[PDB]
């Protein structure tokens, strides 16, 4: 996340950490007791993801989990065409008791808007070239199809949508894919791709748009 | 020009 700051503890219940060997490399969102949403292009063979997260180098806070996931789909169109439809859902092997610090969120029910309000959050690179030990959160909007369909030619496609892009250089970036874009209160978006590098002025960051994938992700889930 | 936001990021010639 460049620009932003430590989020407040556990105000991100939802937030999941996809790591291998105990190194991150992305995040999803917990949408149900026992499925995580992410990118489809953090798909692995087997995850183990931390829940009720704060720092990653951190004893246990109290709360939260490390659990196995050893099933995850991509979504049948993902890259198709190139940078496409780029979720898919995790399988806890477990399903998780929610609690105070551990939570699922549900998908906007409208699709994104310009001007929408946003939160992104994350572990991934900072502006200054580092990676967090906290999460991190930062304030993006959402701009019009249009815009994103000019900066992001020739690749623009309806599964995606721009949020950023502002004169702040407030944006995801490397480590933070897969990640929730949280607006009005409801999860819009996961991080996706953006421009290299991240946090230039006039370049919002592309987000997988979610609102046009809850029939498939609930046939999935109820599969 | 264009990366996909994992850590390592996958990056193409755009
Ligand atoms: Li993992």
């Amino acid at each position: 996340i460049i620009n932003g700051e430590d989020c407040s503890p556990h105000s991100q219940p939802w937030q999941a950490a996809l790591v291998m060997e105990n190194e991150l490399f992305c995040s999803g969102v917990l949408v149900h007791p026992q499925w995580v949403l992410s990118a489809a292009h953090c798909f692995q063979n087997s995850y183990t993801i931390g829940l009720g997260l704060h720092s990653l180098e951190a004893d246990q806070e109290p709360g939260s989990q490390m659990v196995e996931a050893s099933l995850s789909v991509r979504h049948p169109e993902y890259n198709r065409p190139l940078l496409a439809n780029d979720l898919m859902l995790i399988k806890l092997d477990e399903s998780v008791s929610e609690s105070d610090t551990i939570r699922s969120i549900s998908i906007a029910s409208q699709c994104p808007t310009a001007g929408n309000s946003c939160l992104v959050s994350g572990w991934g690179l900072l502006a200054n070239g580092r990676m967090p030990t906290v999460l991190q959160c930062v304030n993006v909007s959402v701009v019009s199809e249009e815009v994103c369909s000019k900066l992001y030619d020739p690749l623009y496609h309806p599964s995606m949508f721009c949020a950023g892009g502002g004169q702040d250089q407030k944006d995801s970036c490397n480590g933070d894919s897969g990640g929730p874009l949280i607006c009005n209160g409801y999860l819009q978006g996961l991080v996706s791709f953006g421009k290299a590098p991240c946090g230039q002025v006039g370049v919002p960051g592309v987000y997988t748009n979610l609102c046009k994938f809850t029939e498939w992700i609930e046939k999935t889930v109820q599969a | 020009g264009f990366c996909q936001r994992s850590i390592p990021p996958i990056c193409f010639p755009d």
